[PDB]
């Protein structure tokens, strides 16, 4: 037993002493000043700068990997002799009825993502996006980001031009979108020569890899000719009116989540509002839930619906 | 077969080094008279100790060509 504690505190005896070998010799490094590769001036000597702003020229230390090493590319280096050290780079349907959606948007989004060799060898080149257009918020704000899910990957949302920021970003972005052939570009409230100029970079510009670039939005307010023309935008697709019945359908969905007795008259509670809106439904829900919580009700009774129903209704 | 290598001298140079130097550490021995005195093999035995891989140089006080 006297034993055991000995061999335990064996291990002690060196950690404590492990640490001070460890600490001594992490006691001598330097650091070093980051900086970027700037430009390959020779094989043997290149232009940097530091992230303080003087630039200098210098050079490999034993191996840098030239071929890495890129104009641009993060390097640390010593401030004794200013040497290149190691581098390192630093729901499918919540509207109810979608029918709509699911048709046209998925025959033209992952169509043209699948078969490339179908349309070359047609010799068409694929469609880059369509428009979709209608009431704003259910077929605008909503279902912006179901398109993921429709496809399963995940997209980039993208909100003359102040200094052509706009295309220089798409362009920059284009790059890593390309890296993810699945991925989809939605550059909804997308809203001279930029929009004129945005026409030119879906046809060259790196978009010769596989992705539909959806133009799809109702807030550009002006409309481009050129764009609508076969091609650049094949077709464009009206955002379906609200029926009173997706309205259901969607009030149902919403009313999943929630916690309630269970004797909804959803059809009478559609009936009392026509929030004909996605975003209304979801309103409403809220609405309900928050009568509910007046007079601190887990559930919904029904008449809190009805509140719901008739407040957004104003 | 007569040969030393005081310990304890050679702990308290290693000590030093490492102190002045840390990177530095031990990585063999070295001896002169160009002709490898048969001891050798045995003095190499007792830095095998001190590394595992323990390497002989031995150097040349006159050079010729």
């Amino acid at each position: 037993g006297r034993l055991k504690e000995l061999r335990e505190q064996l291990k002690e005896l060196t950690k404590q002493y492990e640490k001070s070998e460890n600490d001594l010799k992490a006691l001598q490094s330097v650091g070093q000043i980051v900086g970027e590769v700037l430009k390959q001036l020779t094989e043997e000597k290149f232009i940097v700068k530091a992230t303080n702003g003087p630039r200098y020229v210098v050079g490999c230390r034993r191996q840098l990997d030239k071929s890495k090493l890129k104009p641009g590319t993060r390097v640390a280096l010593d401030m004794t002799t200013l040497t290149i050290m190691r581098y390192l780079p630093r729901s499918y349907s919540e509207i109810g009825g979608l029918s709509e959606q699911i048709r046209e948007l998925r025959e033209v989004i992952e169509l043209p993502l699948t078969n490339p060799e179908l349309f070359q060898r047609v010799g068409i080149i694929p469609p880059k996006g369509c428009l979709l257009y209608g009431p704003p918020g259910t077929g605008k704000t909503l279902l912006a980001r179901a398109v993921a899910s429709q496809l399963d990957c995940n997209f980039l949302k993208v909100v003359d031009k102040y200094i052509g920021e706009s295309a220089r970003l798409i362009r920059e972005m284009f790059n890593y979108a390309r890296d993810h052939q699945p991925c989809i570009i939605f550059m909804d409230e997308i809203d001279q020569r930029t929009l004129m100029e945005l026409l030119n970079q879906m046809d060259g510009f790196d978009t010769l890899h596989r992705v539909k670039m959806i133009m799809a939005t109702n807030r550009p307010d002006t409309l481009d000719p050129a764009l609508l023309r076969p091609g650049r935008l094949d077709r464009k697709i009206h955002i379906d009116l609200p029926n009173e019945q997706a309205r259901l359908d969607i009030l149902k969905i919403h009313a999943g989540p929630i916690t309630k007795h269970g004797e909804i008259d959803y059809e009478a509670i559609v009936k009392l509002s026509d929030g004909f809106n996605g975003a209304d439904l979801r309103n409403v829900c809220t609405e309900a839930g928050m009568f509910a919580i007046r007079a601190d009700h887990d559930f919904v009774v029904q008449e809190d619906f009805m509140k719901a129903v008739r407040k957004v209704a104003d | 077969s007569v040969w030393f290598l005081d310990h304890d001298y050679l702990e308290n140079m290693y000590g030093m080094f490492k102190k002045v130097n840390a990177r530095e550490r031990i990585v063999g021995w070295y001896h002169t008279g160009p002709k490898l005195h048969k001891n050798d093999i045995a003095i190499n035995e007792l830095m095998k100790r001190y590394c595992p891989n323990s390497v002989l140089v031995i150097i040349d006080v006159k050079p010729k060509d």
